[PDB]
RNA sequence: UACCUGGUUGAUCCUGCCAGUAGCAUAUGCUUGUCUCAAAGAUUAAGCCAUGCAUGUCUAAGUACGCACGGCCGGUACAGUGAAACUGCGAAUGGCUCAUUAAAUCAGUUAUGGUUCCUUUGGUCGCUCGCCACUUGGAUAACUGUGGUAAUUCUAGA
RNA sequence: GGUGACCACGGGUGACGGGGAAUCAGGGUUCGAUUCCGGAGAGGGAGCCUGAGAAACGGCUACCACAUCCAAGGAAGGCAGCA
RNA sequence: AAUGAGUCCACUUUAAAUCCUUUAACGAGGAUCCAUUGGAGGGCAAGUCUGGUGCCAGCAGCCGCGGUAAUUCCAGCUCCAA
RNA sequence: CGUCGCUACUACCGAUUGGAUGGUUUAGUGAGGCCCUCGGAUCGGCCCCGCCGGGGUGCCCUGGCGGAGCGCUG
RNA sequence: GUCUCCGUAGUGUAGCGGUUAUCACGUUCGCCUAACACGCGAAAGGUCCUCGGUUCGAAACCGGGCGGAAACACCA
């Protein structure tokens, strides 16, 4: 199979990222991410393919009072892919998923992660391009 | 050229119905190499690798991501004598329905079994569905089947002959009560998984010889598993008879409307000529026919055909029903029909009152006992004792029936596979119907 | 897709393509359509690589030198015959056409000769 | 065909509305023997469309060395039948719908002495003083051959 | 400067306009998407080549909304034409 | 005694058909070869008929009917208008 | 006749800097076409002219290789 | 087709593997009234959607099929 290795995580609890689906929504607002132990003080953060829970705070109305998982697939913080390439991307994105891992969207706006599709399969069927 | 008949596969679950018929399919030319090649890198994408040759007719989402066989398939693949469309039994107790209704549409069934350690013996027990599909295509109207024996690269040490043998011994020894000549249904060692003995001769296992069947119309032995699904017997095609089509299935399709798809069981579908169904009683004209991406101007008994009637809607028109010509005498709304239900396993007494459900062709109602008449043993319809308060296990008997859901059906003396019908309760099966009276409305 | 002269690039580009320019012929009259052709650099990413040899080398290549097929037809415009055959003024211009021969099988043997303009 | 009737009251005259009555024009219900005309996806969605067809075209009078046929009359540029293609024309007509549109479109009336106009028809085409004219130059089609792509009414080279 | 209670300007129209239809003492009152005339439009806007004549869509280009194939490198759309 | 509605020969018609008009031969005594849709208190033509239900079911555009002898409900017969 | 109490229906006010769906526009960004000013990947003519050539008689009517005039040009 | 929840006198529906009950009704009902109206009294009324398995026996412990109520997919 293959873990995903670890990258620079640059989105921390209250970041507001975009919505890059066509559930509607229009941003993420990160409440928590999965899989996070913790801290004393160290805010949660993800990178991208990380599971996270966000509310999103503006878009169609009956979305904007629930918790969603979401997992993030642009970030605009650079990270190194274990091959010398240091990427980064021009805005935060993230889309709007269940546990299983399948979007409650159907079309992805934009470029995504490699590491989001591979850890992602499903995000990575609806995938307009891999970056 | 060519003649059309219909083949149901069956067996136990995990077995590798969907990954051996898919595979198959792709001997037999069923789709091009790189396309065959995406649907594997979509398998290692998520996980199920060697669910890879099951995604052929495991098209469905709920089975791509459960890996469990939920819905009959349909997939064309031209062999050596003669085309042959194949049904995809699910093999699961929630789905029995849904493996009746596959099985009903189909002229020769085969019996693949697990050779691995485990799976075979799990697949012999009262938990089973060896003994339950066999049992109803025996009931439904299945007269030739094979017996198709798989995983001989799983079971230890791979490729054996005893174990073979003790399988050979131990299906003869229950389909005998079942119903089915081992000399006349031929036994094949198989994988599909690693493709050996299906197209050409096996390198690993050279202990098997080959199959022989001994039939009255015809004597066969070969190697390969086209070798005994192109001798299967061609059935008695009644097409003198008045057209009858248990339906499958219903699509919408854009710019073409709801066609139905459905077996031709007797007559002669063609296009220009109105229809109608017995449970919705509505008329329809048939505007053309096809079968299989493939356009006919006549369907033959026996042929999964998709054919466009006009102005109706998917939701009027739904899984099960019968249709006909409707110049000739039609199927017709069954208030009630007399059948003969024989009683196999079935632990509680049956009185008038019990509601088992009653799967007459394709569709699945549960209809209510009303009276019994006269008790009958075992064969020949010879009559034993009028009246019984109950009946139980090992014993036949003539009984009047009032469904509850309305339902039409047809006698064994009119239209042969319409006759044959199966009834289950207690999530097994109770009683073995035949129907030789009918009343209409 | 068809490398275009004057493209200055390696790799596609997507082009207004009018009429009589290359890798299109319009439909209908005055058409215009955007087609993806391929540069004129020549690189590794190409499947066939047409090449014209200009000189003639040191030894005849087998089968490209040898077997010299002719031209099938000859000239038609007169001036063009007086041109091949060194035609000074009306010498015997009609009998100067080349005359082709063909036959088959089935067809007794013939000449052809074509209708000469100007 | 310039028309009324029932209903407020114990009863009477009124005001007044309600209900009744008749036509057409949509839908629908019941029924249906003949025949002649004949509307028919406008009303909600100018919403979405698989598939097939709906725009092509040659005279004697533009260009034929396709054998794809063919008379040869046999020493001849081209008999002739005609594919394909170049060229010219049409494709801006027709058919469909009524979304937009309130001096806008449209209707009657007037003007272009404020403009253009393929084609048809009729004028004009020796009106000019100025080493091929017994006819000049080059290329491209169709055609042979070599291919690329999974493709397409895609095209490259020679 | 120009237009306005002789209703300008603005809004609504379940408005394409007319020839016409329904009702029929006279006067009127409703209806005209619909075969004739004129106009507009080709999913929504926009910009164009050819041609005497097009802002053409059973022509082209771009965006948008939908949407066909794929070997995932690409390619092709417009039934308010007859079905 | 006479006709068709239907079967159906041929013709006609028509691009070719179809239909209609002609024309052979069958085709009527419940001529069962069966006309229906709404009503019968008023307006508004037609029953103070019979049997049921009994302010229930229901009818009724509107006045109104119905609580055990219903001109109005449901049925049968008979009438009414087209 | 009106309050009050109960049951239904209809609208009304109403925090929520409520919400959704259309239309028209400010500003910013701006594909694409058209026009102009450049641009010159290529394709051609003349000066060809190293010359063998040449005819009225080195003084060429030019029939081809060939450099290239390393220019003028379309 | 996959997934989630609900369904129990005619309704309002508590509910416990040892008991489907009560209560507001709705109705009937002696009880009066010419008929009402209003007051006095009793009741009936449940396959726990439905059918199975576990269990000494289960509405309920578990699972199926049906109806509703939300999704999610579903293109010869
Ligand atoms: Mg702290
Ligand atoms: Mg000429
Ligand atoms: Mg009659
Ligand atoms: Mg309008
Ligand atoms: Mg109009
Ligand atoms: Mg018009
Ligand atoms: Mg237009
Ligand atoms: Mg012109
Ligand atoms: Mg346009
Ligand atoms: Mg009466």
């Amino acid at each position: 199979s293959g873990a995903k290795f670890r990258i620079s995580l640059g989105l921390p609890v209250g970041a507001v990222i975009n919505c890059a689906d066509n559930t509607g929504a229009k941003n993420l607002y990160i409440i928590s991410v999965k899989g996070i132990k913790g801290r004393l003080n160290r805010l949660p953060a993800a990178g991208v393919g990380d599971m996270v829970m966000a509310t999103v705070k503006k878009g169609k109305p009956e979305l904007r009072k629930k918790v969603h998982p979401a997992v993030v697939i642009r970030q605009r913080k650079s990270y190194r892919r274990k091959d010398g390439v240091f990427l980064y991307f021009e805005d935060n994105a993230g889309v709007i998923v269940n546990n299983k891992g399948e979007m409650k969207g159907s079309a992805i706006t934009g470029p995504v992660a490699k590491e989001c599709a591979d850890l992602w399969p499903r995000i990575a069927s609806n995938a307009g391009s891999i970056a | 050229e060519k003649t059309h008949i219909n083949i149901v596969v069956i067996g136990h679950v995990d077995s590798g119905k969907s990954t051996t018929t898919g595979h198959l399919i792709y001997k037999c030319g069923g789709i091009d190499k790189r396309t065959i090649e995406k649907f594997e890198k979509e398998a290692a994408e998520m996980g199920k690798g060697s669910f890879k040759y099951a995604w052929v007719l495991d098209k469905l989402k709920a089975e791509r991501e459960r890996g469990i066989t939920i819905d009959i398939s349909l997939w064309k693949f031209e062999t050596s004598k003669y085309y042959v469309t194949i049904i995809d039994a699910p093999g699961h107790r929630d789905f029995i329905k849904n493996m009746i209704t596959g099985t009903s549409q189909a002229d020769c069934a085969v019996l693949i079994v697990a050779a691995g350690v485990g799976e075979f013996e799990a697949g012999i027990s009262k938990n089973g569905q060896t003994r339950e599909h066999a049992l109803l295509a025996y009931t439904l109207g299945v007269k030739q089947l094979i017996v198709g024996v798989n995983k001989m690269d799983s079971t230890e040490p791979p490729y054996s002959q005893k174990r073979y043998e003790e399988i050979v011994k131990e299906v003869s020894t229950y389909i005998k009560k079942i119903g089915y000549n081992p000399d006349t249904v031929a036994f094949v060692p198989i994988s599909g998984w690693n493709g050996d003995n299906m197209l050409e001769p096996s390198a690993n296992m050279p202990w098997f010889k080959g199959w022989k069947v001994t039939r009255k119309d015809g004597n066969a032995s070969g190697t390969t598993l086209l070798e005994a699904l192109d001798c299967i017997l061609p059935p008695t095609r009644p097409t003198d008879k008045p057209l009858r089509l248990p339906l499958q299935d219903v699509y919408k399709i854009g710019g073409i409307g709801t066609v139905p798809v459905g077996r031709v069981e007797t007559g002669v579908l063609k296009p220009g000529m109105v229809v109608t169904f017995a449970p919705v009683n509505v008329t329809t004209e048939v505007k053309s026919v096809e079968m299989h991406h493939e356009a006919l101007s006549e369907a033959l008994p026996g042929d999964n055909v998709g054919f466009n009637v006009k102005n109706v809607s998917v939701k009027d028109v739904r899984r099960g029903n019968v249709a006909g010509d409707s110049k000739n005498d039609p199927p017709m709304e069954a208030a009630g029909f007399t059948a003969q239900v024989i009683i196999l396993n079935h632990p509680g007494q049956i009185s008038a009152g019990y509601a088992p459900v009653l799967d007459c062709h394709t569709a699945h109602i549960a209809c209510k006992f009303a009276e019994l008449k006269e008790k009958i043993d075992r064969r020949s319809g010879k009559k034993l004792e009028d009246g019984p308060k109950f009946l139980k296990s090992g014993d036949a008997a003539i009984v009047d029936m009032v469904p509850g859901k309305p339902m039409c059906v047809e006698s064994f003396s009119d239209y042969p596979p319409l006759g044959r019908f199966a009834v289950r309760d207690m999530r097994q099966t109770v009683a073995v119907g035949v129907i030789k009276a009918v009343d209409k409305k | 897709f068809p490398m275009k002269q004057g493209v200055l690039t390696h790799g596609r580009v997507r082009l207004l393509l009018s009429k009589g320019h290359s890798c299109y012929r319009p439909r209908r009259t005055g058409e215009r359509k955007r087609k993806s052709v391929r540069g004129c650099i020549v690189d590794a990413n190409l499947s066939v690589l047409n090449l014209v040899i200009v000189k003639k080398g040191e030894k005849d290549i087998p089968g490209l030198t040898d077997t010299t097929v002719p031209r099938r037809l000859g000239p038609k415009r007169a001036s063009r015959i007086r041109k091949l055959f060194n035609l000074s003024k009306e010498d015997d211009v009609r009998q100067y056409v080349v005359r082709k021969p063909l036959n088959k099988e089935g067809k007794k043997p013939r000449t052809k000769a074509p209708k000469i303009q100007r």
